[PDB]
């Protein structure tokens, strides 16, 4: 009866390095809606980051999207830090520009 | 033409940490225009959408007032469940409904929805007639007896058919700017070499509403539903939404594939190649 | 707007 989230790390536009564009980590088709969603620059934590109201899909799952707004370049490392109750450990999921 | 409004309430329990919060957020077809959160300082529904915003003073009130009282009645319905399923005090639960109206192009009702789920699994639901209930367990009818007894069904498909619809032809009227004008997808394929034997082409659908389309890949013609990867529809966070379908390709056979794309804000289906 | 009806489960 838990389940566990389905993550996206994406861009809000498509990445142009030097753009200045928005950051998006989608949770979503998780049980409980308790959940802990950091995104990072270079392994480091981003403060003021901002997500959506919880809201839940047709068979009751919860979804919810984290963002900020960010500046890509072509060494700058970004990803999606998740925890929930479903997790034995962090779950790490990397940004890339080409998904 | 097949618009809809939706409630969605959620409840968590927190054993030893005070009172379960209530949250609820409002949507218009895709697009959410309210949210109300228990814990705020000053608990007040608020805007999320600016065609709300024109509302009035007694407007506000009013749904602020609503969800005050839910907050507290599903308090009481958690510690009832609770009680139903022989459960400690100790474990946080959920208690999650959705409810509203879908109206048809004549403006009226076509569909009215009122579910409630317990801890991720469905526990009662008012049925399609607006006057019978589906209760998922011998705990969903001890409810549906006190709903029965209550008339229940009654007074839901009374808003369901009134004012619930009215409403939503409202917010459509002073939305109409956003909610009545699809915004079809700007399409893209892109190409990335895995090595010598083959490449990834992904086809791109990017800031369309509403949310619903169709991405398929196409080898001279027909389908790959088996071959393709097809990612979960995701906001872009301005309220539009973003999709991608890809395929493993030979190198040298890229000319066999394109991709398909249906959206209602298009005039036409797209097909697109690398 | 939000239905006024209110029912304990």
């Amino acid at each position: 009866i838990q389940r566990t989230p389905k993550i996206q790390v994406y861009s809000r536009h498509p990445a142009e390095n030097g753009k200045s564009n928005f950051l998006n980590c989608y949770v979503s088709g998780f049980h409980p809606s308790d959940i802990e969603v950091d995104l990072l620059k270079n392994g480091e934590r981003i403060e003021k980051v901002e997500h959506s109201d919880l809201s839940f899909s047709k068979d009751w799952s919860f979804y919810l999207l984290y963002y900020t707004e960010f500046t890509p370049t072509e060494k700058d490392e970004y990803a999606c830090r998740v925890n929930h109750v479903t997790l034995s450990q962090p779950k790490i999921v990397k940004w890339d520009r080409d998904m | 033409g097949s618009h809809s409004m939706r409630y969605f309430y959620t409840s968590v329990s927190r054993p030893g940490r005070g009172e379960p919060r209530f949250i609820s957020v409002g949507y218009v077809d895709d697009t959410q225009f309210v949210r109300f959160d228990s814990d705020a300082a000053s608990p007040r529904e608020e805007p999320r959408a600016p065609w709300i915003e024109q509302e009035g003073p007694e407007y506000w009130d009013r749904n602020t007032q609503i969800c005050k009282t839910n907050t507290q009645t599903d308090r009481e319905s958690l510690r009832n469940l609770r009680g139903y399923y022989n459960q400690s005090e100790a474990g946080s639960h959920t208690l999650q409904r959705m409810y509203g109206c879908d109206v048809g192009p004549d403006g009226r009702l076509l569909r009215g929805h009122n579910q409630f789920a317990y801890d991720g699994k469905d526990y009662i639901a008012l049925n399609e007639d607006l006057s019978s209930w589906t209760a998922a367990d011998t705990a969903a009818q001890i409810t549906q007896r006190k709903w029965e007894a209550a008339r229940v069904a009654e007074q839901l498909r009374t808003y369901l058919e009134g004012t619930c619809v009215e409403w939503l032809r409202r917010y459509l009227e002073n939305g109409k700017e956003t909610l009545q004008r699809a915004d079809p997808p700007k399409t893209h394929v892109t190409h990335h070499p895995i090595s010598d034997h083959e490449a990834t082409l992904r086809c791109w659908a990017l800031g369309f509403y509403p949310a619903e389309i169709t991405l398929t890949w196409q080898r001279d013609g027909e389908d790959q539903t088996q071959d393709t990867e097809l990612v979960e529809t995701r906001p872009a966070g301005d309220r539009t939404f973003q999709k991608w379908a890809a395929v493993v390709v030979p190198s040298g056979e890229e000319q066999r594939y394109t991709c398909h794309v249906q959206h209602e804000g298009l005039p036409k289906p797209l097909t697109l190649r690398w | 707007s939000h239905v006024a009806v209110e029912n304990a489960l």
